[PDB]
């Protein structure tokens, strides 16, 4: 027997990177789980770096992102690939999740790996909203004012929770300090449930895009999907290299670059753009509280695609009519990011509680009808 | 033809020693040549072309 | 669900005979230009609309919503505005 | 959703002269649109099949069904990594399309359905 | 008078306003205010004006007595604040924000 | 479609000179390309990230 | 001299020249307007603001080339 | 918002470092710092560049110690304790005008002037606004903008009214190459000098870009070759189904 299957440890490898059996027609769409990998690797290379030279102190921050970008050999580099790796994570994890709606990878027998995802997905979140608190420049300062008084919402106790998470009374030292031990450390826990979600998924292999069995015929991991992965690889370095190195601040807003001053407030306080959809959906609720839980809802919503999804067949490749709403859907998913950007002002306030409507319809009443009524007309269909 | 795959490509100590010693000149060569081409796209622009005046 | 190589969880197969041949014997791009041209034509026709619709409304709709907004925040636009708020 | 609840639900409808008069038409072009039958595949072989249920209903087929169901999802595997359509004799016809699976899936749901409320009884 | 005290880095505010002062402050109609706020929402007490003394347009902190509504006038792009401290004229959306006092003693604020 | 021993066509697809040695070097010549590329670029890639950690200008300064 | 100052001047003339004079127009009816008395009672004070981005904007684009290849 | 609530948006202009190839004019750069020097110095700091910064990118070691050992900065205390003043060094930062923000915005009538450092990044537009801005302000305000007393009316900058009032002039400057030192030239240098202050690395980053691009273009290249022939055996599979 051969040593990669004898050893355990080997072995533990090998069933993940090596004799794995996929299917063998995944399309360019199940490229995302290793682009995912790459940004993560990437972001604990730069992150790991950065945090050699960052200073984490209020009064010095901002100057450290300075010392790093002019002083330090390669600083630039590492920190405009470290910023932009963040916004390519987010292309790549919004890609990956679009994969597993359309195709069905939330159904069974994949409703664990799907859960653990949607948990990947918050860390995600949270990890990137800390990291950006850490430039403390305006929006940085303004940023964290805004979204940790979303917590004084709670009702009874709110108030002293957003206290305690700034460890003062305003955003300040104490919230800077913590947000970069936390920052430091939440990529790991994501490093975790991302392996989790793969042990889970490992039970019943990957899906694939016609929604069938593989069983019947599997193709090793390597070389097949190595090989394939790699394209995908220098497709995005290529990218990376167009924003990192052509246009490093394409995807950023220029009030960072002011240091933050908690006495002048910025034009527009937004998040981050890959934040922009839920920035929307709070909004479109008038309610503090009714708009901070439609926000949480709008993310843990995915939880319940499992049940809502009442089709016989997997996915939407075969499915006319759930393959329209999909589209609706993901552009209502990117209008809804458009309107969390804009100023709040006429018309945009009613189209965005539309939009925010549509998003939880999906949800709620049109996949639920349509799975139903599809599942009808195939079965009425082919008689 | 033989010959070439015989030396350089059969074994694979000798094709990845083929790799890294083609990386090394690639790497030099590579570098000088980005450097010449990149002075004459930026003629007369650049601290180097300028600096004889001072 | 899935097995392992050896007892992956198939129904029985028989009857099937698989035939391939070596990459270094293949034409790696073989007919790739036929391929490239009208493969790609056939499969992006065959999902055209369901890109086209919605990108198509969505985009009608953002931009009757933009060029609204623009319009109510100018002279012309004063009172429209006034009701607006 | 179950087998047994679409199949129910669809007879209500072929019941219904109106009803059918206006959904039989349609779900012939949704079929159709749906495009399966250009990968050569039958409506069946596109059901959900990791579940209890639908592996014993896999395992009562006739070993001649069940071996040419694995031929056609080999054969619909190998036109996907393609990216071909089946040609010629590989298409289906609409009269190929034949609910093979079906009558399995009822009589194990209908089975597992029966044990659920038998669980439930009620000495009166 | 108005005294100026830093708290939490922000300036403080804090002007002992006449009788005549908070008559002149209770005089503008709400309705016609960027901001719309009496005095009474401001203040706890009539005779402690405390607000914290940055502009609220951009931040620069207002000079006080100046102004056109003689409050405070923030000299960075001319916004007017009242006695009441509210906005007025100028590029500045609100009304100078109002901090957590108490009165502690009827002589001590607490901020 | 009935007889195993009758190969499915492939001619669209081989090469008349599979089994020369020339055919064979040529794909190792594009495989060798590959990891001289990757070669060169983690190279420069480890190079210039590692140098972070080597005294920055102030330093120097 | 400063080549802006020319070149401003030519695009207003010419390319620009239903912005210059929606601006003129604009000015003439505001100045008038300020002239006559209770215009500080006023609800609602016209600008020409509006006008004058319409017609810079228009100079912009018709300049900023030459404007650059100057210098 | 209104557009005067925005402010007018720059033109874009060409130039020169505007291109995936294109450096900075050194050139350019040099003249820029001399307009920073002898105008903009006056009110605004430029804090996070150090004198060492413009070696090799707008002067030679010689100039650059020359500027530095002309001021005098803060040395370590002398032995009985007492503070004491050294010439400036290479590795000193450049000096502000002003000891603390109280001071500067004392000086500007209530404004504080900000650090030019970064301010091609931390405004949209960069250069172009930078350019836009020192260059836009209009004889008179177009009729019925009322402006509070102390600002300029400048139609780039958000709400119109600017503290910064116009300060580039022909001939405020007399460049020492020989230039026509006309408002157009000094604000198309100091905007250029200032691009470079926010962002030094920016000719070097492009030069690593461009190689990267070309290697990553190759590698991508074959990377397809290479998986193509890898996969060849599966997408070539031809089967023949006997039904048992
Ligand atoms: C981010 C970092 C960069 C890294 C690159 C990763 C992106 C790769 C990816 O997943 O997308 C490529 C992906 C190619 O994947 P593939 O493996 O050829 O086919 C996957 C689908 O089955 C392809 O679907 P198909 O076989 O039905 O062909 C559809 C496709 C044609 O697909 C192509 O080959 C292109 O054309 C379109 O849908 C175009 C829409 C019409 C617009 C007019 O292109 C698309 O599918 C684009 C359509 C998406 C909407
Ligand atoms: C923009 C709207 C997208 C609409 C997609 C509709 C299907 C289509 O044409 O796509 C091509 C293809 C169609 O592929 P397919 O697998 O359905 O069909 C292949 C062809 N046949 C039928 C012969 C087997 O779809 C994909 O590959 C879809 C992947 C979706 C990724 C979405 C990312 C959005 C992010 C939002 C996150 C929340
Ligand atoms: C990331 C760093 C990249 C380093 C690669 C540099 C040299 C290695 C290489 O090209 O591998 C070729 C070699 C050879 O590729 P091969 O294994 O396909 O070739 C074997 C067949 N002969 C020897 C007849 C040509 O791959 C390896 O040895 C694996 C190491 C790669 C990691
Ligand atoms: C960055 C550069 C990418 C990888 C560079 C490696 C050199 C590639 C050329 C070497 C090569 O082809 O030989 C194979 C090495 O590939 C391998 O063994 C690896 C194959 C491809 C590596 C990438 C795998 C997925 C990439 C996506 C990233 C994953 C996410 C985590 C960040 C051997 O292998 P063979 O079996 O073909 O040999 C057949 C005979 N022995
Ligand atoms: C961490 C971030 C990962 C992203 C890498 C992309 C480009 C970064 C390389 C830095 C760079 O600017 O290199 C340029 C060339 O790019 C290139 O040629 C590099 C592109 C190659 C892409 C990645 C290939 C392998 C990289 C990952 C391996 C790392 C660990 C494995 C050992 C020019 O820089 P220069 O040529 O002046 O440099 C001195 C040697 N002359
Ligand atoms: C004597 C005063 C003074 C001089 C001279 C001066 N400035 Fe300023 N500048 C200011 C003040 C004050 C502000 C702040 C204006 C405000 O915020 O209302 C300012 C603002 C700016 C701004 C940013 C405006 C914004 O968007 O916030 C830039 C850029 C600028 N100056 C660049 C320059 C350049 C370039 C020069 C000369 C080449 C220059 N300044 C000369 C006083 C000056
Ligand atoms: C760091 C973030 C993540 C990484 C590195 C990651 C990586 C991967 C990888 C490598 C795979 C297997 C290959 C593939 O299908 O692409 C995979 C599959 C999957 N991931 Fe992720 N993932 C991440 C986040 C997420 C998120 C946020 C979700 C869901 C909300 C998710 C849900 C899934 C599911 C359901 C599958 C199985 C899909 C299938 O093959 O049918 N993952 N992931
Ligand atoms: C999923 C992984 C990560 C994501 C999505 C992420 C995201 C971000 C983001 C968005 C920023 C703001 C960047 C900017 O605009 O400058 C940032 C900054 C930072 N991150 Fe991360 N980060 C990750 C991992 C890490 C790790 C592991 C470290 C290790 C310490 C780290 C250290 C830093 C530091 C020190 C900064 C501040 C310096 C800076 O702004 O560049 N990050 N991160
Ligand atoms: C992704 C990076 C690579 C590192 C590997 C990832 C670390 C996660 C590994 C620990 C999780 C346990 O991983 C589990 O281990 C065993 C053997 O290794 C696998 O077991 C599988 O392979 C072996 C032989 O290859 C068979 O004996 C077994 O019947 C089969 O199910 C499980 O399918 C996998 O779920
Ligand atoms: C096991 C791995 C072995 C150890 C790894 C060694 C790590 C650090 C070694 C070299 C780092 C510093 O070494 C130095 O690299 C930089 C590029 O990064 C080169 O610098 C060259 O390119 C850079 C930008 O690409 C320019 O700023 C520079 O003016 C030019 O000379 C130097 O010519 C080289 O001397
Ligand atoms: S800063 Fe207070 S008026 Fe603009």
């Amino acid at each position: 027997m051969a040593l990669r299957k004898k050893n355990s440890l080997l072995n533990m490898a090998n069933s993940y990177v090596l004799d794995s059996p996929q299917p063998s027609n995944l399309n360019y769409f199940w490229n995302f789980g290793s682009l995912l990998a790459l940004c993560l690797v990437i972001q604990l290379a730069t992150g790991i770096t950065l945090a050699m030279h960052y200073t984490s102190h209020a009064s010095l921050a901002f100057d450290s992102v300075e010392h790093i970008m002019r002083d330090v050999n390669f600083g630039w580099f590492i920190r405009y690939a470290h910023a932009n790796t963040a916004s390519f994570f987010f292309i790549c994890i919004y890609a990956h999740m679009g994969r597993n709606i359309y195709y069905g990878s939330y159904k069974t027998p994949r409703v664990l790996p799907w859960s653990i995802g949607v948990i990947i997905f918050l860390l995600l979140i949270i990890t990137a909203f800390m990291g950006y608190v850490l430039v403390f420049g305006q929006m940085s300062l303004w940023g964290a004012t805004v979204i940790c008084n979303l917590v004084s919402a709670i009702p009874w106790l709110g108030e002293d929770i957003v206290h305690f998470l700034w460890g003062g009374f305003s955003v300040g030292n104490p919230t800077l300090q913590r947000f970069f031990a936390l920052h430091y450390l939440m990529p790991f826990v994501l490093a975790v449930f991302a392996l989790l979600h793969l042990i889970a998924l490992h039970t019943a292999g990957s899906s694939n895009p016609l929604g069938i069995t593989s069983n019947v015929d599997k193709l090793s991991m390597h070389p097949y999907y190595s090989f394939k992965d790699l394209i995908t690889v220098f497709a995005f370095l290529l990218m990376f290299t167009l924003f990192v190195f052509f246009s490093p601040d394409k995807l950023g807003h220029p009030d960072n670059y002011i240091p933050a001053n908690p006495m002048v407030t910025p034009a527009s306080i937004v998040p981050e753009w890959y934040l922009l959809p839920f920035y929307a959906i709070l909004r479109a609720i008038p309610d503090k509280l009714g708009g901070v839980i439609a926000m949480v809802a709008a993310i843990l919503i995915l939880l319940i695609l499992p049940i809502v999804d009442r089709s016989i067949i997997r996915g939407n490749a075969f499915k006319p009519i759930s393959k329209l709403l999909f589209g609706f859907f993901i552009c209502n998913f990117l209008l809804l990011g458009v309107l969390g950007q804009v100023h709040i002002e006429p018309p945009f306030i009613v189209l965005g509680q539309i939009c925010t409507i549509f998003y939880f319809s999906y949800f709620l009443i049109l996949l639920p009808m349509v799975s139903t009524i599809e599942n009808i007309f195939f079965y009425i269909g082919s008689l | 033809a033989t010959t070439f795959y015989n030396v350089f490509v059969k074994r694979n100590s000798a094709f990845v020693a083929t790799i890294l010693a083609s990386a090394f000149v690639f790497d030099m060569t590579f570098e000088t040549a980005i450097d010449n081409f990149w002075d004459r796209i930026n003629a007369g622009k650049q601290w180097k072309d300028i600096r004889h005046k001072y | 669900y899935m097995g392992w190589w050896g007892h992956m969880g198939s129904p029985p197969q028989k009857g099937i005979a698989g035939y391939t041949i070596s990459p270094f014997a293949a034409r790696p791009f073989a007919g790739v230009v036929h391929a490239a041209i009208f493969n790609t034509f056939r499969r992006t026709k065959n999902q055209a609309l369901f890109v086209i619709l919605p990108v198509s409304f969505f985009y009608y709709v953002w931009t009757q919503a933009s060029e609204k907004n623009e319009w109510l925040y100018t002279k012309a636009g004063r009172h429209e505005l006034a009701k607006a708020l | 959703a179950s087998i047994t609840s679409v199949v129910k639900t669809s007879e209500l409808i072929l019941k219904s002269p109106l009803l059918s008069k206006i959904v039989v038409p349609l779900a012939k072009t949704y079929v159709k649109f749906s495009g399966y039958r250009q990968l050569g595949f039958k409506m069946n072989d596109l059901i959900i099949e990791e579940t209890p249920n639908m592996q014993l209903a896999l395992r009562r087929l006739p070993p001649t069904e069940s071996y040419d169901r694995v031929y056609r999802l080999i054969r619909a595997t190998q036109f996907s990594l393609s990216h071909k359509l089946a040609t010629g004799n590989d298409i289906t016809k609409p009269e190929e399309d034949d609910h093979y699976l079906i009558p399995y899936i009822l009589d194990v749901e209908a089975e597992a359905f029966e044990k659920d409320a038998l669980d439930n009884l009620e000495v009166v | 008078k108005n005294v100026i005290i830093k708290w939490r880095g922000k300036p403080i505010f804090i002007r002992h306003r006449t009788s005549e002062e908070i008559e002149e402050a209770n005089e503008v109609n709400v309705a016609t205010l960027r901001d719309p706020q009496t005095d009474d929402e401001r203040v706890q007490k009539p005779e402690w004006l405390v607000m914290i003394g940055v502009c609220t347009h951009l931040g620069c902190v207002p000079i006080g007595e100046a102004g056109d509504f003689g409050g405070w006038f923030c000299p960075c792009h001319g916004s007017h604040y009242d006695i009441s401290g509210r906005i007025r004229r100028g590029p500045a959306p609100l009304n100078l924000e109002i901090p957590e006092y108490d009165f502690a003693d009827a002589e001590t604020l607490v901020i | 479609g009935k007889s195993t021993y009758k190969i499915p066509d492939f001619t669209p697809y081989l090469k008349k000179d599979r089994n020369t040695d020339a055919n064979r070097l040529f794909s190792y010549f594009m495989i060798g390309s590959f990891g001289m590329l990757s070669a060169a670029g983690a190279k420069a890639t480890v190079q210039d990230f590692l140098s972070n950690m080597s005294a920055s200008a102030d330093v120097l300064a | 001299p400063d080549p802006a100052i020319a070149l401003h001047e030519a695009a207003a003339e010419g390319p620009c020249h239903d912005f210059k004079h929606h601006f003129d127009e604009c000015v003439e009816r505001v100045t008038k307007a300020q002239e006559a008395e209770d215009y500080d009672h006023a609800e609602y004070k016209e600008d020409c603001v509006e006008e004058f981005f319409h017609l810079q904007h228009c100079i912009n684009d018709n300049t900023a080339d030459k404007l650059f290849r100057v210098l | 918002m209104t557009a005067a609530e925005h402010g007018l948006h720059p033109a874009e202009y060409p130039w020169p470092q505007n291109g995936m190839l294109s450096t900075f004019d050194h050139a350019s750069l040099r003249r820029g710092y001399q307009v920073y020097k002898e105008v903009c110095a006056a009110c605004h700091s430029l804090d996070r560049i150090a004198w060492r910064n413009l070696v090799g990118v707008t002067h030679t070691t010689d100039e650059a110690k020359a500027f530095a050992e002309e001021l005098e900065y803060d040395d370590e205390p002398d032995d009985e304790g007492n503070p004491r003043k050294r010439p400036g060094k290479l590795a000193d930062y450049i000096p502000g005008p002003y000891p603390n923000e109280q001071a500067a915005r004392a000086a500007n009538q209530g404004a504080l002037p900000p650090d030019l450092s970064l301010i091609a990044k931390a405004r949209h537009g960069g250069a172009d606004y930078i350019f836009a801005l020192l260059t836009g302000y209009p004889d008179e305000p177009p009729a019925g903008v009322v402006l509070a007393p102390g600002m300029n009316y400048n139609p780039y900058f958000p709400g119109g009214g600017i503290g910064m009032a116009r300060t580039l002039f022909d001939g405020v400057v007399e460049y020492e190459d020989g230039t026509p030192a006309t408002t157009s030239q000094m604000a198309k240098d100091v905007a250029a000098f200032l691009t470079w202050a926010a962002e030094p690395e920016h000719d070097e980053r492009k030069k690593l870009g461009l190689k990267a691009i070309i290697v990553i273009s190759a590698m991508l290249g074959l990377s397809v070759y290479i998986k193509k022939f890898k996969w060849s055996p599966i997408k070539n599979r031809k089967f023949i189904y006997n039904p048992p």
